[PDB]
């Protein structure tokens, strides 16, 4: 009966955790009233993980949504699915934060921050385990970043022991779509490196090349890409709902990625994205399973894994399936080519392998690489940040509102910080 | 059950004399859209939908603040048409990213 | 042994229960008062509006 | 719930405002007598009325707009055509004697006395409100009251409401084209004191519209109505997202922090697409990265400005209707691959992006056509500095011997204010020089 | 095809409660009920001791009508019992005659 | 077989015993004529309590409704359930005095607090063992603040053995309504302290927070409000009219709850208050009816408990459930929220059952308590009756019709006293 208290930072907060619901609801068999229609009693012989219990056979998700703007609020309440969360969980501004981390940490947003932590100690301490909370925010928004990094310094400050994770839309490595989100990514960056205990970095640019390249879909949208995200989330919080052979939960997946605190930024990956048309003409067994898995066209993060070493590699195996086979794979990716992997880690995979396969599929996969080739991402945030720092360029609408650039300078010396180290056990040595 | 047939009960008892108002002010010949606007199926104070689901109440979102005010409404049917132009009835996202079985 | 004792993961917990508080708001911004504007003169020798 | 206050002034606010708020009317459903007939059995639940019209509890809406003028021919005309039921007559101020193209007229001497009815109507507006998003001031700086009177009202209305946005849309003097001859000294004196008074300041420049409707919309004889279609299809696209469900939703505050740089550089460019006829738009798909060449295009600016002589500091992009976010990011790489346009050095960065799902409406009666997806684009360039040089030796040769200033001393202003704002917009050229190099 | 915990926590049941109301004491309320106790009155309740200890106990209960441990009465038993009232009588009476003398 | 009286004094006082005896006639099945017409014999098998029986089938409530202003009076008589009092407990005044501490105590009411002695004689020895009475009014006006606070000083010297309850609408700082309000609650609060056993002091900005913030009513007007008080006091004095698991008679409750005889300032409040939308979104348990009691959203007065040391908590649950878990939920909350304790005296929670529930929904739980946060509601008053007594305003009525500076300085030197003593109790060193 552990459990997770999940949390909606932001217009793409609001969006993702709409869709993520929508797809655990169809993993659950919920309509979007709320009662049960599966046929299984193993969909529901783990539900408290992530829903509550209401009058009748409801079940509301155990989610608060957080937003400065009415207009995703009113997208959320009013689109699918709507009818099952509850409008108190609603807490919302009107002002807005305006793509800006001074104006959704420092000003109003410290004005909501009360109000979301009653929520969430309200549904925290209505609990008896607690794994722990999510947030699934954005990096390069106002209150997707200023707010989501407020919530969980005071989430982190109350509860220290408890796993919280994040899903950290980073931004893109080409076409910006954002401004100021080299500020927002960096200041935002400094507090989730001491605050959070793992994240997962997703980037929309690796998600429009994964939708278009592998799925064809032409036409991307958002809501393929969001199914992308909440795929994922499924697919780690898939271990701690279903039983399996060899289970892993958030607290034994963090234990075996994080060598060292500061560590914590993972790859996201899926497998089997094929397309219709492609679907009749690959097998779909553990061979095919991992290496599209472990394809670096498949890395949903946006940085190439054949420049970088790993550190620790995760594969959430999921169906009815063999794992001779699996336990093989994880080794034969290791022996092929170990120079991209460290040699002061021996065996460098955590595996789980979970019974249920995910709705709509017979096997899967997912990845969470921890990776040293995530410092480039990184890096070009550091230089893009200093490039628009250097000549004080947007810095006036950060510092209104009562912050100063030694905040900015102190941010900095964490992120190459940061760098550096990831660096020092990229190129560490066994001996 | 029957708390949610109590609130069914409750609407359609309350709308027969709305209708019944409503239908003596048209022949009195007024302008009677103040009262059409206060006779909204529903619950709440809510402009929402009428979330026939949860035994058809308009819940009341609201706005932490001095004073209260309403989450609005903004789901027209232009959007909505080409907000699903590309994707077609949301469930579909699982069925186009593969995910047959 | 006693099993009476240590039993935050071995029976059902109870939650532990916290207390509530009030919330202030947005506390939104000055708005420039009804007494702030002098209307100009309608009565009397030349106007400006009437 | 995301309201903003229209502040039409001056004979120019006044034609804009009825070609603007016809297409606000239309778009909304809302008929010029003021009930939305709008099926109101089926649905009739959305509030998307509330950022530009007030509820009454009968059905009427009545808008947030100010008509304020000095002569009452415009006003009046208003008054009696037919949109004269739709305005609350209390929000049509007007006076009686003209600003007769005098700063000093609009802003020391007549300007003084209407200020205070129309700032208290403006309370009336504003608190009939439950938050206000920003101000919308349609001015011109050709001369009068559209630059003495807005000059006042920012003055007041500064002071008078918090932070509180106070968007701009400036009808610049063109370079060549002008209808009046003390223009250059308007525009000076009103850029002076909006200076530090203003926090976006969109020009267009009428000669650039005319230029536009005579390529594009094949127009062989335009005029103001047609120029304020077009200035009526930009605003509405700038805020449509406060309006309308979209995607990547962009809202009034976002586009000021994703494209100001600084305080004092607050003067954005704004270009729309397609501005094709219908007879042309036959002829091929408009599509994503159709529209956003022909808004990086330089012939398709609103102010005779080239951008190649000049550095792309900010530009925010807002695209509204049948729009696929992929598509956006590809024609946005394929706008970054040219070497011609040339973004700041400082600024990586350069692209903010908005996405609104409800296309462009379209009139019975305007020439430009219904298509079903389009493009703002608000850039932040170094090209202005050729146009506020164009103007400064403008004022430079006409200040030299003092022509018209015994007028602006006659009615009030004294002789050193001339030479504070001639300095201020020297302090913006080399503002706009450093931020440029 | 049913489950273990489906079938326990959504049940098949069909119990009898009662909720035998007036159709004007069911009209008084549901009225002041409107917002606040907007809900379907638990009338049925019992007391603790009216729902806990019931004859049904006694019903269904299956004892040996002779407990098959117990010990019996006697042919002396009478007279032993009142044996005790002599003990008492003619104790008393020799300790009253030694208060008065 | 104990009964109490009750006595209504003003408008405020008068509107809200209405609204009680409208609430708590259908809680025991009564008409509007007063024939028993409900479900159960447990309705009708403790009625002594409030009402007398009449010719036929029919009840009378044991009720005095006193006002000097006609229109309040018949406004209550035509009413719903307003053809059930005797015409005979009905005691009009002449004028309408009105916010006026003298023209109620000293004139005017002194020449009806004959007649309202006489009618409550009457209802008080008719009937075998007389317990207590409880009145209602505000402190705010000068009929229920003044003559109503005469009649507590007759009652009290003419029975000093029974039970007394004062449900005391007290003044706010917002929502104030009147100029002269400290001044009324001023002069009241010292014929409260030394002449009452048990007072209640609601505020209407609490009231309209609850309503407005809470139960999301578009109109909430009064008669929501006189519920709420209702509902309040029928949680209060349930034990007595119903059997329970255990009971709280009310001076078990007066035994329990003051610790020192001039320390009986407690303030209600109420669980569960839900809105219509969000009600089937929680389900109806005792652990979240502990967070809806203790929560500081639903608490009837404008006090924050943060702000202060409970001193006596109250837990008179109403329904079927368990109290192990009941007991222990009222340990936990003093485990974790110990600061706000009082570590002097405990546990300082007096806790019961009483069964069957009130009408509608299956479980409910009203809270009395008395914590050191009403000093701020005292404190502000004083400060409040001290700025306009230096200046003097608003003081020719009160010395036109009989007072002076010494009866108004003793009055603020009581009032002070009274502050002082919560005070004393509040968070020192207890050892
Ligand atoms: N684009 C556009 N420009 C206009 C319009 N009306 C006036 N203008 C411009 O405004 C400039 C002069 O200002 P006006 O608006 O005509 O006059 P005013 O602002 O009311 O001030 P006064 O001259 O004192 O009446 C002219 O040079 C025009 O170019 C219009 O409807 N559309
Ligand atoms: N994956 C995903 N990304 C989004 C979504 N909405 C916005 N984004 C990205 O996030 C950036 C803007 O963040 P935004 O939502 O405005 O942050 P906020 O203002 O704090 O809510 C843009 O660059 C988008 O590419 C979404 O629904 N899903
Ligand atoms: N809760 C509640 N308060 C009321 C009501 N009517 C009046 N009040 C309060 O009582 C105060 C006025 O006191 P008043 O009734 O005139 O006292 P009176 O002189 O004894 O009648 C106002 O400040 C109101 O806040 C009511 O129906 N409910
Ligand atoms: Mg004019």
């Amino acid at each position: 009966m552990r459990e997770i208290v999940h949390m909606q930072a932001g217009q793409c907060g609001n969006q993702i955790g709409a869709k993520f619901w929508e797809v655990i609801s169809d993993e659950h068999g919920i309509d979007p009233t709320g009662t049960y229609h599966g046929d299984s009693d193993l969909q529901l012989e783990r539900i408290n993980v992530y829903y509550n219990e209401a009058t009748g056979g409801k079940y509301v998700p155990r989610a608060v949504l957080v937003d400065l703007e009415p207009g995703t609020m009113d997208s959320v309440r009013s689109g699918p699915f709507g009818q099952i969360f509850r409008p108190d969980n609603f807490v919302f501004g009107q002002s807005g934060a305006g793509n800006n981390w001074a104006k959704g940490h420092y000003t109003e947003g410290a004005e909501l921050v009360d109000s979301v932590l009653d929520v969430v100690r309200k549904e925290a301490e209505s609990c008896d385990c607690l794994q722990g909370f999510q947030l699934t925010h954005s990096l390069g928004g106002g209150t997707g970043s200023g707010m989501g990094t407020l919530l969980i310094s005071k989430i982190r400050e109350e509860y220290p022991d408890r796993i919280m994770n994040t899903f950290s839309v980073v931004p893109s490595p080409k076409v910006s779509d954002t401004v100021v989100e080299p500020y927002n990514a960096t200041l935002s960056v400094h507090q989730l490196v001491e605050n959070t205990d793992e994240t997962y970095c997703i980037d929309n640019e690796a998600l429009y090349d994964i939708c278009f390249r592998t799925l064809k879909l032409t036409t991307p949208t958002y809501g393929d890409l969001n199914h992308l995200v909440s795929a994922t989330m499924s697919g780690v919080t898939t271990c701690l709902r279903f039983p399996g052979q060899l289970n892993a939960d958030l607290r034994k997946l963090a234990v075996n990625m994080v060598p060292f605190p500061r560590l914590h930024f993972f790859m996201p990956g899926f497998a089997p994205l094929t397309s219709r048309g492609s679907q009749q003409y690959r097998a779909l067994t553990v061979p095919e399973l991992t290496q599209q898995m472990f394809d670096a066209k498949n890395m949903m993060a946006a940085c190439d894994p054949r420049h970088g070493r790993y550190l620790t590699v995760a594969a959430i195996f999921r169906g009815r399936m063999s794992m001779k086979e699996v336990d093989e794979q994880m080794l034969n990716v290791q022996n092929k080519n170990s120079s991209y992997f460290v040699e002061w880690i021996p065996n460098n995979v955590k595996t789980a392998v979970c019974d249920i396969p995910p709705r709509g599929l017979k096997m899967s996969a997912t990845f969470i690489g921890n990776s040293t080739a995530i410092q480039e991402l990184f890096k070009r945030i550091s230089e893009q940040f200093t490039a628009m720092f250097r000549r004080k360029a947007f810095l006036h609408w950060y510092t209104g509102e009562g912050m100063d650039e030694m905040e900015f300078t102190e941010a900095e010396s964490n992120m190459n910080d940061l760098v550096s180290e990831y660096q020092q056990y990229q190129d560490a040595t066994a001996e | 059950k029957k708390n949610i047939d109590l609130l069914a009960l409750e609407e359609q008892q309350f709308q027969e004399y709305a209708g019944k108002v409503i239908k003596h002010c048209k022949e009195g010949e007024r302008n009677v859209y103040p009262l059409e606007k206060a006779a909204r199926e529903g619950h709440g104070g809510g402009h929402g939908p009428v979330f026939d689901g949860k035994g058809g109440i308009r819940p009341s979102y609201l706005t932490n603040d001095r004073v209260g005010v309403e989450l609005p409404y903004y789901q027209k049917g232009s959007t909505d048409e080409v907000k699903y132009a590309h994707i077609g009835k949301p469930s579909n996202t699982r069925k186009r990213l593969g995910f047959v079985w | 042994y006693s099993p009476e004792k240590a039993g935050r993961s071995a029976h059902l917990h109870a939650p532990e229960h916290t207390f509530g508080s009030r919330t202030k708001g947005i506390t939104f911004d000055k708005s420039p008062a009804p007494n702030n504007y002098s209307l100009p003169s309608i009565l009397g020798g030349r106007s400006c509006v009437k | 719930m995301r309201e903003c206050i229209s502040i039409h002034v001056g004979q120019a606010g006044v034609q804009i405002g009825n070609a603007c708020w016809e297409l606000y009317c239309l778009e909304h459903g809302i008929q010029p007598d003021g009930q939305m007939p709008s099926d109101k059995t089926i649905g009739g639940g959305d509030d998307s009325f509330n950022t530009f019209f007030s509820e009454t509890g009968a059905g009427k809406h009545v808008p947030r707009a100010v008509f304020v003028d000095l002569e009452p021919t415009v006003v009046d005309e208003v008054r009696t055509g037919t949109y004269r039921q739709l305005f609350h007559p209390e929000q049509l101020i007007t006076g009686k004697e003209d600003a007769a193209n005098n700063y000093a007229r609009g802003h020391y001497t007549i300007g003084k006395e209407i200020v205070d009815l129309v700032l208290d109507r403006i309370r009336k507006l504003a608190d009939q409100c439950t938050g206000l998003q920003g101000f919308l001031i349609f001015h011109s700086f050709g001369g009068g009251t559209g630059s003495g009177f807005a000059s006042l009202l920012m003055e007041r209305l500064s002071v008078d409401y918090g932070k509180k946005s106070k968007l701009e849309f400036a009808i610049y003097p063109a370079p060549q084209i002008s209808t009046a001859v003390v223009e250059p000294y308007n525009t000076i004196l009103t850029t002076h004191t909006t200076l530090e008074h203003s926090d976006c300041a969109f020009m267009v420049d009428n000669e650039a519209i005319y230029d536009i409707c005579r390529r594009n919309l094949d127009i062989e004889r335009p005029t103001y109505t047609n120029l304020n279609r077009l200035i009526a299809q930009i605003v509405s696209s700038i805020t449509a997202s406060l309006r309308f469900d979209g995607a990547l939703n962009v809202d009034l505050t976002e586009f000021q922090t994703n494209l100001v740089p600084y305080p004092r550089i607050h003067f954005p460019l704004a270009t729309y697409a397609p501005v094709i006829s219908a007879e042309k738009a036959y002829h091929e798909q408009l599509s994503v990265a159709e529209i956003t060449n022909a808004c990086f295009e330089p012939a398709n600016q609103m102010v005779k400005c080239d951008p190649r002589h000049g550095k792309y500091m900010a530009c925010c992009m807002l695209y509204r209707g049948d729009v696929v976010p992929k598509d956006v990011n590809a024609a946005i790489a394929t706008i970054k691959t040219k070497r011609t346009i040339q973004f700041v050095d400082w600024c990586p960065t350069g692209f903010k992006v908005g996405i609104n799902y409800q296309p462009p409406t379209v009139v019975p009666g305007g020439d430009l056509a219904k298509v079903q997806r389009a493009v703002c684009m608000l850039s932040n360039t170094t090209a202005i500095a050729e146009a506020w040089a164009r103007l400064d030796h403008k004022f430079d040769l006409m200040y030299a011997k003092r022509a018209f200033v015994h007028w602006y001393v006659g009615e009030g202003m004294e002789e050193g204010e001339f030479s504070e704002a001639r300095e201020d917009l020297a302090a913006l050229e080399k503002d706009y020089e450093e931020v440029g190099v | 095809i049913p489950g273990p915990l489906i079938t326990a926590k959504f049940p098949p049941v069909k119990t009898s409660i009662s909720l035998d109301t007036d159709p004007m004491y069911s009209a008084l309320g549901t009225s002041l009920k409107q917002d606040i106790f907007n809900g379907v009155p638990h009338s049925h309740v019992k007391s603790l001791y009216k729902s806990s200890f019931t004859q049904d106990i006694h019903n269904k209960s299956v004892e040996v009508f002779p407990p098959k441990f117990a010990i019996q009465r006697n042919q002396d038993s009478k007279w032993n019992e009142d044996g005790v009232i002599r003990m008492k009588l003619y104790k008393a009476w020799d300790a009253m005659t030694l208060e008065r003398l």
